[PDB]
RNA sequence: UUACGGCGGCCACAGCGGCAGGGAAACGCCCGGUCCCAUUCCGAACCCGGAAGCUAAGCCUGCCAGCGCCGAUGAUACUGCCCCUCCGGGUGGAAAAGUAGGACACCGCCGAACA
RNA sequence: UCGCUCAACGGAUAAAAGGUACCCCGGGGAUAACAGGCUGAUCUUCCCCAAGAGUCCAUAUCGACGGGAUGGUUUGGCACCUCGAUGUCGGCUCGUCGCAUCCUGGGGCUGGAGCAGGUCCCAAGGGUUGGGCUGUUCGCCCAUUAAAGCGGCACGCGAGC
RNA sequence: UGCCUCCUAAAAUGUAACGGAGGCGCCCAAAGGUUCCCUCAACCUGGACGGCAAUCAGGUGGCGAGUGUAAAUGCACAAG
RNA sequence: CCUUGAAAGAGUGCGUAAUAGCUCACUGGUCAAGUGAUUGUGCGCCGAUAAUGUAGCGGGGCUCAAGCACACCGCCGAAGC
RNA sequence: GUUGCGUGGUUCACCGCGGAGGUAGAGCUACUGGAUGGCCGAUGGGUUACUGACGUCAGCCAAACUCCGAAUGCCGUGGUGUAAAGCGUGGCAGUGAGACGGCGGGGGAUAAGCUCCGUACGUCGAAAGGGAAACAGCCCAGAUCGCCGGC
């Protein structure tokens, strides 16, 4: 439906999120009833793609590195001026 | 460990703390060097004068 | 549009630095006239604006404020030397910051919208543009 | 406009883990900013002084701070 | 050790509200105003003497997130010191709000019943 | 323990106001008036947007409400040189420069029939009168003219008057 | 022009201007000391004159009242 | 507001004071590899404008860069070392 | 500041630990004020087409608003480092007109080579040498003397 590669996030902070971002990643985290949350780099373009086509309803069908979860989108940080998605919450999903 | 901190810029315009911690790691003129042991007492001194002073570990 | 009071009648300048942090989206309309730079928006100012947005559109449609000019600023007298006391308030101000949203417009027509949110933003002492609510 | 008062230096005197002498002025204020604790009387205007010697320590106490000296 | 009456710690994750349940001792309402004592009037309250009645209320137990409360991670605002003309960047700190969620408390000593 | 609006409230005496253009001396560019310098509120010259007027027609012409600048000739703000001295308005004589052009020269548009004009662009070579009034600059008036420009230079110029 | 309170004042103290706002040159013989007791304002409903608001009754109300007198810091455990 | 129909406005702007007249909205066929709008950014253009003399790179000169951005290699340079 | 006599690491720097805050920011159905748009609409207005109380749903603002709340700075303490720190007491002073630059503010028009404060900030003053064409206060760097050495 919504297919996109994510990976999980090396060092978290503030340099660090500018570089993502930089580099063209969105950094987002990934919560919910798993009690646990994961801190990634969404794809910039293809994820913006995926959120303009379908809205912010949308399933992300998301995958790990190596396993496979989909998501759901909790709320977006949009910066004013850029008009860019600085951050994104996910939350977990069961069907 | 141990490490070897050179004074590569002037304390003309430091401020006092940078001057006064250039004075306790030992450091006089410029290039001269001394050898200091790695713990956080003396990290701490290099994080206040990073941009004076060359720190490579060496021995 | 002037406050009907305030607290305090003489005040220091309010200060231009930052981005905005609120009232930063379209949130009454459909169209709207966001801040790109720090500056002090007059009544003068404002109402020039509401004029030409209203004369452009001419009939239906909805105009919102949502900035009000309620810091005052102060003025000597013409001649005079430095320093005997502060002066009186004369003119009414708006702090603006860049990413603020100045007014905002609902209309059916997209090309008159926007021609009448562009003949607003010529009489603004800030470089502005226009946006949507997505 | 033109008038003012004097500074009065008022705030707190002696800091946690501090150890003070009998007698000490812990904390000038106006009314209980802080409220005395034990071995700390009040004072006449509001002064938080030591009764015992020891070492100065701050806490809370249902809603007001307060100052104490532990033996 | 269990389960009731007191004295504290602590001062909302403990509070407010809602719905059910209980009376062995105890806590209570309760019955009276001769006695100590009391009402800016009133035995309502405070005090004294009792034990007909009752768990209806207080009190206690269980269940409710309704109102209130707490509340991350991540991001951001801001910022120390550097690089740098600004724009900005590096490195070290890091909110408030919001979200996931938590939560209808916990602990100590004494007495009674049970042991 | 008493006696002080000693309120100029660390309280010169118990006891106290003014003028000086008749003024003098010691100092100061530590501080004003002129000129220079910085600023540019005010002033000045432009411009952006275009509500309208122009029968119709925003943009021939004028352009409200607002916005942005230029210049440094106004009135100012500051007090940076000059107080063991930097002569101050107007006129005269002699000039020199700028162009934001008054005439003459060249053009576009016109709500330019022609003659006349309006507006904008280019252009600084030369020219740009004589009188009445006022100390006047400025201004008004008279008679002309192709025209009777605006400014800077210590508001040019007093070891030139 | 002395004194008191706040902001400027850059989260210790301190900090200037012919900067922004105010008070003081007293009052109380109880408005001091101590012991004991109580909880306000506002709102709702009912009630002769009585009404938005006098006194009464019942609810709700954790401090929005009050504090001799400015402001600030305090005070409901009450400093009311 | 409706209609022949390949297509076919009581009109797109001057233009008629008016009925005129001119263009143009929307299609039929030819030729045949391309054709628009907008967002963000690098570097540029205009706005531009005082009085002794070029006079807002210090000068000569410089785009065949001796300009700008990024990457790299040397060297010069003080009374510093 | 210097100097005599005492004291001797007490000073200062860094690390760790114990503390008080209400600035930046933010937020406001947490207060005092300001304030936009809906809905309900008190009265006032002429059956109410005008005004729009109090409420309520969204979006906001404040040096003298605060349910909140940093980074820094400040106080104490334990380690480590550092000669020409600190403290007491005497002799002898000079100074008490500051200037610019960076950062935070007031006055001013958020003008000034303006003015008034803050800043274990800098430089000049009282600092020569190199760079900035020239150019107290900007960048680099602190001249004991010599050298026809080097980086
Ligand atoms: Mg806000
Ligand atoms: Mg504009
Ligand atoms: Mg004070
Ligand atoms: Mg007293
Ligand atoms: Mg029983
Ligand atoms: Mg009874
Ligand atoms: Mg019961
Ligand atoms: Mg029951
Ligand atoms: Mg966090
Ligand atoms: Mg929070
Ligand atoms: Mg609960
Ligand atoms: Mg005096
Ligand atoms: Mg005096
Ligand atoms: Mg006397
Ligand atoms: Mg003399
Ligand atoms: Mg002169
Ligand atoms: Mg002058
Ligand atoms: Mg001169
Ligand atoms: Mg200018
Ligand atoms: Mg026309
Ligand atoms: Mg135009
Ligand atoms: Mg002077
Ligand atoms: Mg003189
Ligand atoms: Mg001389
Ligand atoms: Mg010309
Ligand atoms: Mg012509
Ligand atoms: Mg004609
Ligand atoms: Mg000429
Ligand atoms: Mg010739
Ligand atoms: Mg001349
Ligand atoms: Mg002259
Ligand atoms: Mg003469
Ligand atoms: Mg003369
Ligand atoms: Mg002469
Ligand atoms: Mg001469
Ligand atoms: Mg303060
Ligand atoms: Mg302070
Ligand atoms: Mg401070
Ligand atoms: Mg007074
Ligand atoms: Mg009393
Ligand atoms: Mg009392
Ligand atoms: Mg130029
Ligand atoms: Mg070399
Ligand atoms: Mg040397
Ligand atoms: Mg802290
Ligand atoms: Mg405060
Ligand atoms: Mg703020
Ligand atoms: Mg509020
Ligand atoms: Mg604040
Ligand atoms: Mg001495
Ligand atoms: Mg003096
Ligand atoms: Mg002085
Ligand atoms: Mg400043
Ligand atoms: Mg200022
Ligand atoms: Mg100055
Ligand atoms: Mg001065
Ligand atoms: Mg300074
Ligand atoms: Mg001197
Ligand atoms: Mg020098
Ligand atoms: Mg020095
Ligand atoms: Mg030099
Ligand atoms: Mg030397």
């Amino acid at each position: 439906s919504n297919q996109l590669r994510v990976t999980v996030r090396t060092e978290t902070g503030k340099g660090a999120s500018r570089r993502a971002r930089r580099a063209g990643k969105i950094p987002a985290v990934l919560y919910g009833h798993g009690a646990e949350p994961q801190h990634l780099e969404l794809p910039g373009h293809d994820y913006a793609a995926v959120l303009r086509h379908s809205g912010t309803n949308a399933v992300l069908t998301l995958d790990i590195a190596g396993k496979e979860q989909l998501a759901l989108t909790k709320a977006l940080h949009i910066h004013p001026i850029r008009r860019t998605i600085q951050h994104a919450d996910l939350l977990v999903v069961r069907r | 460990s141990q490490l070897k901190i050179t004074q590569v810029r002037s304390t003309i315009g430091a401020r006092w703390k940078q001057r006064e911690s250039l004075r306790t790691l030992g450091l006089r003129r410029i290039r001269h060097s001394v050898i200091r042991e790695d713990n956080a007492a003396t990290r701490g001194l290099i994080a206040v004068v990073r941009h004076l002073v060359e720190v490579e570990p060496a021995q | 549009l002037i406050p009907r009071k305030v607290k305090h009648r003489k005040q220091h300048h309010p200060r231009q630095r930052g981005i905005a942090s609120g009232g930063t989206t379209v949130n009454f309309g459909d169209y709207g006239i966001q801040a790109l730079e720090h500056a002090y928006v007059t009544n003068r100012q404002i109402e020039s604006a509401r004029i030409a947005i209203n004369r452009h559109i001419k009939r239906g449609g909805k105009v919102w404020i949502n900035i009000f000019p309620d810091r005052p600023l102060t003025k000597k007298p013409a001649e005079t030397r430095m320093g005997s006391g502060k002066g009186s308030p004369e003119w009414w101000v708006a702090n603006v910051k860049p990413g603020r949203v100045l007014f905002e417009l609902s209309y059916p027509n997209e090309g008159v919208a926007r021609a009448a949110l562009t003949r607003a933003i010529h009489k603004l002492p800030i470089k502005a543009r226009i946006i949507t609510r997505e | 406009n033109g008038r003012d008062s004097a500074a009065q230096r008022l705030g707190v005197k002696r800091y946690g883990g501090q150890v003070v002498k009998a007698g000490e002025i812990l904390v000038r204020q106006r009314g209980t900013k802080f409220h005395p604790g034990v071995n700390v009387g009040r004072g006449g205007d509001d002064t938080l002084f030591a009764k015992t010697a020891g070492a100065v320590e701050f806490g809370i106490k249902r809603g007001r701070k307060t100052v104490s000296i532990v033996g």
